């Protein structure tokens, strides 16, 4: 039930794959970062946690041009440090 | 495993 | 519960990474709305609309489109589409 | 609403 507002970079990636809003709950932002990631084919097709995001705004969002969807400590570091709490 | 599972075990 | 794929699901589960004949239900829905978002089949401003014309998806079907509401044709189609273990 | 999100409420 919280609800957080995704900063520039974030909305950006949310609204490339159809988000509307600005105002979201973090279960929201899950669905649609998820729905990128498939949309854009950024996971391997091998071992499918692997993802690939040099050459896209991912990889700005994360830091780091690739990453496993396991670590999943750093995936709720990336995307706190992009939104605000309401 | 998918990655669809794997992403929904961080939604 | 174990399920083994038609062909034709088959086929399309192996697009998307799948690797076995045998899955569990869990693990078909999983690539199933895997393969939707992989290959941009949902509407990008109503996105419980499906289009599935020209596509490996719309002869699972049997229609040219779908709503992700309409929980008991998107189980039908696939019951129709695999065999219980 | 996302269609990860529609998809989510048939795996």
């Amino acid at each position: 039930e919280t609800l957080v507002r995704p900063k520039p970079l974030l909305l950006k990636l949310l609204k490339s794959v159809g988000a509307q809003k600005d105002t979201y709950t973090m279960k929201e932002v899950l669905f649609y970062l998820g729905q990128y990631i498939m949309t854009k084919r950024l996971y391997d097709e091998k071992q499918q946690h692997i993802v690939y995001c040099s050459n896209d705004l991912l990889g700005d969002l994360f830091g780091a041009p690739s990453f496993s969807v396991k670590e999943h400590r750093k995936i709720y570091t990336m995307i706190y440090r992009n939104l605000v709490v309401v | 495993t998918s990655f669809a599972e794997y992403w929904a075990x961080x939604p």
